RNA sequence: UGGUGACUCUAGAUAACCUCGGGCCGAUCGCACGCCCGGCGGCGACGACCCAUUCGAACGUCUGCCCUAUCAACUUUCGAUGGUAGUCGCCGUGCCUACCAUGGUGACCACGGGUGACGGGGAAUCAGGGUUCGAUUCCGGAGAGGGAGCCUGAGAAACGGCUACCACAUCCAAGGAAGGCAGCAGGCGCGCAAAUUACCCACUCCCGACCCGGGGAGGUAGUGACGAAAAAUAACAAUACAGGACUCUUUCGAGGCCCUGUAAUUGGAAUGAGUCCACUUUAAAUCCUUUAACGAGGAUCCAUUGGAGGGCAAGUCUGGUGCCAGCAGCCGCGGUAAUUCCAGCUCCAAUAGCGUAUAUUAAAGUUGCUGCAGUUAAAAAGCUCGUAGUUGGAUCUUGGGAGCGGCCGUCCCCUGCUCGGCGCCGGCCCGAAGCGUUUACUUUGAAAAAA
RNA sequence: UACCUGGUUGAUCCUGCCAGUAGCAUAUGCUUGUCUCAAAGAUUAAGCCAUGCAUGUCUAAGUACGCACGGCCGGUACAGUGAAACUGCGAAUGGCUCAUUAAAUCAGUUAUGGUUCCUUUGGUCGCUCGACUUGGAUAACUGUGGUAAUUCU
């Protein structure tokens, strides 16, 4: 009779045939171009859309001024807005059909990471964040699927507490700098 | 350079005591620990370290931030009377019992044994 | 069980005292008293959940038997008592006083109310009896036996008592154009005067009120309490005035509170 | 008197009765204590007949359950269905007596049997339907080795109560005494199959005479790849090399302003695992978080598990074996060139996970309501009648009166008979309670625990 | 995502099943660096159980002559801390399991005008027309014991 939770949900689903040649081009080329590590990435953001897609259709089953169906709209509407994958001009429920998975793969923090310009590379991107380098808003994220708001996507920077901003230099640089006064003398 | 600010401030008259949400500032550095947090109280609210109560400081992930729960009461025996006593015994004005619960058991089963003043010659 | 059941699983607590899941196996179970099970809320709950003067259920305690809660016009220390609708709290040494009152949504709210206002309270009387010697007797919401009322109060009527004499001072008769606090069921905290009643001989008899924005809604007469005669309440009511906004409204209203303050 | 839709209700009056195994009407305790010519008083605690209230509990109402006909008739003078009067019971009642009556249930599946059946909220799959599961933390039920009986109490047919019997089993000085882990640990056994004889009442609540005690309830640790979430195993330059924007050259070759890729090639900058002081966490700790100092070049700090004939992504590469050993879910591969064995290299898939066995869901329109079939693939009774079952022809309100928008579209109307209010000189206009075919259907409303 | 694919033939189109395909939840193999949740003697045997623990409880306020401690304005008893014992209350909740149980249990739905209810809350508690506080047991205590043995007495 303890006082646990249990609740717990997959965030992903393996596909029907597991090899189509077809499919598996599409996805890697998906990890390769995003900078993913395995399928199951992709895989989730495929099931966090299908949910999405699914919520959509249920509501084009409900008539137009049905107060559910435009409270329930709106809010799902104003939740893509929110996290930028649906311009404020597309903020029709029948535009979120419309939608690809490279949409949720273009807010991921690693990919912004790199196309903000404080990244070499999408694979770069990646160690600096898993390397608790960025900050959003003077909190270190450590982790690259942080879906970027549109609201927060300029305030996106290197850590106060990190060397690539104005930080102690790290355990490498203070080794070479010690072997260096060792060297001499 | 530790910054201490105080939130959700509230003043328990039926617990005769000041009760707020610690939010300390100290980017770089490791947790301050509670005798700093206690001091900077102390001068913050003009009143003695004895009677501030401070505890249940859960650091944010970065560490130039952590959240803690404190309360500053009115006087000595205010704190000494309506306080969990494992809270004291951080400050030394409460020592508990050195035996561990098994023996309490295995002393309370002997006792149910004999009947009588004999219930206290189970031990010594 | 083969006697009465002592303990209250969290999860198996009613949904309006708002506990969350996670932080015990067991609920405040509420002791028996004036107000039912399910249409309660404990002291504890209301002292260190909704207040939070507390932080613990060892801290309710201590609070409580320094004897500093005086709940309708009496100092109780039980930390489990079953506080209901239209109760008066008053926390002393605070200079305190709180009404029971359903919030727009089926909670009772923090309602704070004048030290003068909380001197009486409303209750709703469940039946007429005629006791041992033709002594005619009311039965309140509250189980408040009081002997020898006014001829003119029927079952479905309320009576303003004062607290520290524990006698009527007026009463608003249950006719149609009377305010009405729905106390049970789906339209739980609704404010609306009684337009309709309609009779059902055997089955419960049904009355349909209509609301200050004329949204008309039906409720189960045994879930229905008449807070003033007309359009006037005889005590003071939380925002929302029992009005019931829409999920639509509320977000509307909620989103323009949040953007013009900043 | 008051109340209900309805009392043989509540209250009233009369007559009485009063269980000696006996209803109430206080021989109780604590605080501060005062005023009054010894009396009189405040604030409580406890107890109490009865009423109400609360927490319930019990017995009933309507409706709803899996397989089975190789279960078609069952129930009944050891109650079956009724009636009358009792007994018992807290009450209602064949609950149980006594006496009558001969009923009750059934193809709309009774009765009997099975269940690897506690029921439900729920879970898994799922286009739409469905199918399967639900011992398991919430609700309800039942049981404490098997039946049975009872004590005490408001509440038990209680088993961390008692008494027997049956079963198994423990001490014994042989006379006796004691037992109940389907509580928490733990042991044996059983098995394909499942963790510590840990810490604590600090959180959650419960119990008590109780601010103070107790709680294997619970919380916290240990074991834990049941399962779910996040997420390292490198990143970036410069050199070796190969293609391209672009110029030139028919093709070579060059330029690199622009890369894009990989070499046990060199180079610096990074960070976490790990070690570890210190705080924080906490009842005391642990883990995370925070943080000094250490901590990465074959970054040996070395990623596996299955496959590479097809289905099904991926070698007709080499060595060995020669219908042998073996692989192979299926088709099949093996008989001396094996793309299929056993290995080396390489490649593929998923990845801190992946294979296998088994129940199960989709796939299965291969159980078919949606939605299958039946000339010949499996399948229409030999034929007709026939009672339930199922399905059943047509036919009984229509044309208008009124307004808005630009002939059309939405809107208002096609029953009557106590008391009141837009009132008028007993009637009319209007509202309220009641009367006004029965359903099915649809629409709304009430109500329905959380998770 | 409302999906099929290999296999009867010399070849073909079918019926049709077998086998592949993806979950899910039990077992098991091999492998396992970080971190957050978390199931866990249900299936077989509701089989048997060594040992330890799991229900006890005191306020100013039922009962204090244990000197076990302890203050002095004592003679108008009883300062106060108080083990034990009596009294009251709890032990009928919680926990565990799923054997039984197929109109039973259970669910929605009503009823209790057909019942009981410690507790709590509010009533009632000079409503009756007739001692300024009564009776004698018992336990802790003290002291003699018995049985091999018990939470025996």
């Amino acid at each position: 009779p303890v006082a646990r939770s249990w609740v717990c949900r997959k965030t992903y689903v393996t596909p029907r045939r597991p090899f189509e040649k077809s499919r598996l081009d599409q996805e890697l080329k998906l990890i390769g171009e995003y900078g993913l590590r395995n399928k199951r990435e992709v895989w989730r953001v495929k099931f966090t859309l299908a949910k999405i897609r699914k919520a959509a259709r249920e509501l084009l089953t409900l008539d137009e001024k049905d107060p559910r169906r435009l409270f329930e709209g709106n809010a799902l509407l104003r939740r893509l807005v929110r996290i930028g994958v649906l311009d404020e001009g597309k903020m029709k429920l029948d535009y979120i059909l419309g939608l690809k998975i490279e949409d949720f793969l273009e807010r991921r923090l690693q990919t912004q990471v790199f196309k903000l310009g404080l990244a070499k590379s999408i694979h770069h991107a990646r160690v600096l964040i898993r390397q608790r380098h960025i900050r959003v808003r003077k909190q270190v994220v450590n982790i690259p699927s942080f879906i970027v708001r549109l609201d927060s996507q300029k305030h996106i920077d290197f850590s106060l507490r990190s060397p690539y901003g104005g930080g102690r230099p790290g355990r490498v640089k203070r080794k070479n700098a010690k072997k260096g006064q060792g060297g001499a003398g | 350079t530790v910054t201490i600010r105080t939130r959700k401030f509230m003043t328990n008259r039926l617990l005769q005591r000041k009760q707020m949400v610690i939010d300390v500032l100290h980017p770089g550095k490791a947790t301050v620990p509670k005798t700093e947090i206690r001091e900077k109280l102390a001068k913050m609210y003009k009143t003695t370290p004895d009677v501030i109560f401070v505890f249940g400081f859960r650091t944010h992930f970065g560490g130039g931030k952590t959240t803690g729960f404190g309360m500053i009461y009115d006087s000595l025996d205010y704190a000494k009377k309506n306080e969990p006593k494992h809270r004291l015994a951080r400050h030394g004005l409460y020592e508990k019992k050195k035996t561990s619960r098994k023996q309490r058991k295995e002393r309370k089963n002997r006792m149910k044994k004999v009947r009588g003043t004999a219930k206290a010659n189970v031990g010594a | 069980a083969r006697g009465p059941k002592k303990h209250l699983k969290r999860v198996a607590a009613p949904k309006h005292w708002m506990l969350d899941k996670l932080t015990s196996v067991f609920a405040p179970r509420p002791s028996t008293g004036p107000h039912k099970l399910r249409e309660c809320l404990p002291l504890i709950i209301f002292l260190r959940n909704k207040l939070k003067y507390a932080l613990t259920g060892d801290e309710v305690k201590k609070i409580c038997m320094q004897r500093f809660i005086k709940i309708d016009g009496k100092v109780r220390a039980d930390i489990t008592y079953p506080a209901g609708f239209m109760d008066v709290i008053s926390i002393d040494k605070t200079g305190e006083n709180f009404r029971l009152i359903y919030d727009t949504k089926g909670r009772f709210a923090v309602h704070r109310i004048t030290p003068e206002e909380a001197k009486y309270k409303l209750c709703k009387v469940r039946k007429i009896f005629v006791g041992t010697k033709g002594i005619p007797h009311l039965v309140t919401h509250d189980a408040r036996t009081i002997r020898y009322p006014d001829p003119l109060i029927k079952m479905n009527d309320t009576i303003q008592i004062d607290l520290e004499t524990g006698k009527i001072t007026d009463f608003i008769k249950f006719d149609t154009g009377n305010l009405c606090m729905v106390t049970g069921g789906a339209n739980l905290g609704r404010i609306g005067v009684i337009t309709n009643r309609e009779r059902h001989p055997g089955s419960f008899d049904v009355v349909h009120v209509k609301d200050a924005n004329g949204n008309s809604f039906a409720t189960r007469l045994s879930n229905i309490f008449v807070i003033g005669k007309g359009n006037k309440p005889w005590i003071s009511l939380p925002r929302g005035k029992g009005i019931r906004l829409t999920i639509a409204e509320e977000r509307d209203k909620r989103l323009a509170a949040k953007q013009s303050s900043g």
